[PDB]
């Protein structure tokens, strides 16, 4: 181990992250971003982020019965706003806005009063 | 996959947005020009 | 203090170790040392090629050389899913190209209709 | 599939472009509509 | 008895050591093996009442065990902030409709 | 799992629109 | 004979056993009880309903069983095996339960637009 | 074979019945 108790659930389908810190005592205390952001009871001992495609971020720390223990900071980039402008998507894009563009200046032309 | 489909169904929102909006300022446009 | 950046364009994943620029410095992924043949190598820049959702992603921890890594400051989890030239919209895109698009549309009425009345 | 999800997050922002042209274009033809009566 | 619900990579399996008896629910494809069953793809959501006899060990007796699945892949994660947005968007834009049909004529 | 079935779905409603303003034009032609 | 019944809304979910309607039931799964606790709210039992919340698919899925008193825990021969994976506020539509709210809306604003074209003649 | 025949497939029958509106609409005028 050597001093870093953060570790992060794997094997899982679901889609959620988790956390998990071993420290063989109670009131396994909790943090986030380095402030206090928790605590830890009985029957549970893995605090929970939600759905990895809100791209959970920022560093993350748990302590036991030890001094300040260090971080594991956890990146995610789950896209899921993910526009591919490669050969067919720049090019729809482009005609999309030239020829609305035109019908409606059509429109407006013919406003005469 | 419950978000994949939750976007493919906001578009069929949008898609229908827009057919009523151009239908609606089609037929304003058409009032104005009399 | 410091955190670990990491910064992906398409399927060209950089990230570097802002905690020591002038020293020597080594990595694993997951306790296997990475780098030296791609994958990129330098004392603080490293390029991932090729990157994938479910072979390349776990934990990327950055050691000096001649020290062992267990007393390092922390750690990186990465389970990023890579494209083929595709943007990430943030919250600012969407805001820049929406105000060009009523900009440019507005722009564009307001001079016929001035060629309306000729 | 990833790629009905990168053909459908594209599409998206294309149609909300083409409302917002569609909401300005009824909002200039209201006010005209306005002046007029 | 426990009857053990196997799960292949893609695939569940209904194991009993003796043939396996429905009653309730599907069917699913039967292995021409004994003993075995291929209720269907993981993502199709078998479910039904079966039935099966005594294990290797506790033999002539007989239960059930109903199987049930709910791994929704048709499933949708709306929000209440977009889904309600669009229906009132809607309302407004038809509401625009019928006011500009009384201009029409 | 859902989009390329509601993809027909708006296309044939517009469809149906076109084709009945066509007769209506041809019907006035 | 008896059957069974669950219903999985949103996150939570609640199951339910008529096998023994003349006696309040309690609950196992895989050789624990978890049919009254006086705490863990993300459980909790009823007269007959039991609800679970913060459903996981990992865990808490697997052979639930009902059994009243003077029951021996394999005393009951009918099992039950589930694996749901759920999610914050998700349900379940196919194309054919979209297809007709969306036909439902147009025909309403057809009549609407007729019943308004109608009114001004 | 049909990520984007879709919307290519609605772009041109969006054009088709804006065209045809506009003729509509003349004539109804006369
Ligand atoms: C984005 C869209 C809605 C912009 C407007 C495009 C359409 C609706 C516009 C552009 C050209 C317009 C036509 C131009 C000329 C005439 C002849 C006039 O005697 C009656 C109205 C009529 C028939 C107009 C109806 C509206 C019209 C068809």
């Amino acid at each position: 181990k050597g001093n870093h108790l953060v570790k992060v659930y794997d094997y899982q389908e679901d889609g959620s992250v988790l956390l998990t810190c071993d420290a063989e005592a109670k009131n396994i205390t909790w943090f986030k971003d380095g402030k206090m952001i928790g605590f830890l009871t009985e029957d549970k001992k893995k605090w929970n982020l939600g759905s990895n495609a809100k791209d959970p971020r920022g560093m993350y720390q748990c302590k036991g019965s030890q001094n300040k223990s260090k971080p594991l900071q956890v990146y995610y980039r789950m896209c899921q706003n993910c526009i591919e402008l490669n050969a067919a998507t720049i090019s729809g894009f482009l005609f999309a806005e030239i020829v609305s563009i035109f019908v409606l200046a059509v429109g407006v032309y013919f406003i005469a009063g | 996959t419950e978000k994949v489909n939750m976007m493919s169904l906001t578009v069929l929102g949008l898609r229908m947005l827009f057919a009523k909006t151009v239908a609606v300022n089609a037929l304003l446009t058409a009032k104005l020009a009399a | 203090q410091t955190p670990y950046k990491v910064s992906i364009s398409g399927t060209t994943v950089i990230l570097t170790c802002p905690q020591y620029p002038g020293s020597e410095i080594l990595w694993q992924h997951n306790d296997k040392n990475i780098g030296g043949d791609n994958i990129g190598s330098d004392e603080d820049h490293l390029s991932l090629k090729e990157f994938s959702e479910l072979e390349q992603s776990g934990y990327y921890v950055c050691y000096p050389r001649g020290s062992k890594p267990e007393d390092a400051n922390f750690y990186l989890y990465l389970r990023a899913r890579v494209c083929e030239n595709c943007m990430e919209m943030d919250v600012m895109s969407v805001a820049t190209i929406v105000i060009v698009d009523i900009c440019i549309t507005g722009g564009l009425l307001l001079l016929v209709y001035y060629w309306s009345k000729n | 599939t990833l790629l009905l999800q990168l053909t459908n997050t594209s599409a998206y922002y294309m149609y909300l472009l083409l409302l917002l042209k569609s909401v300005v274009y009824f909002a200039i033809i209201t006010c005209c509509l306005l002046r007029r009566t | 008895f426990k009857i053990p619900i196997e799960e292949l990579e893609d695939r569940v399996f209904v194991n009993c050591n003796t043939s396996i008896t429905w009653v309730e629910g599907t069917v699913g494809t039967l292995l021409s093996d004994i003993t075995r069953l291929d209720l269907g793809k993981r993502i199709l959501d078998p479910r039904g009442i079966y039935r099966c006899n005594g294990t290797d060990i506790y033999k002539d007796k007989e239960s059930t065990v109903q199987v049930h699945y709910r791994m929704c892949q048709s499933c949708v994660e709306l929000d209440p902030a977009t889904v309600a947005g669009i229906i009132v968007t809607d309302v407004i834009a038809t509401l625009l409709l019928a006011l500009g049909v009384f201009c029409f004529a | 799992l859902l989009d390329p079935k509601l993809c027909y779905l708006l296309d044939g409603i517009l469809f149906i629109y076109g084709v009945i303003l066509t007769a209506l034009f041809l019907r006035v032609k």
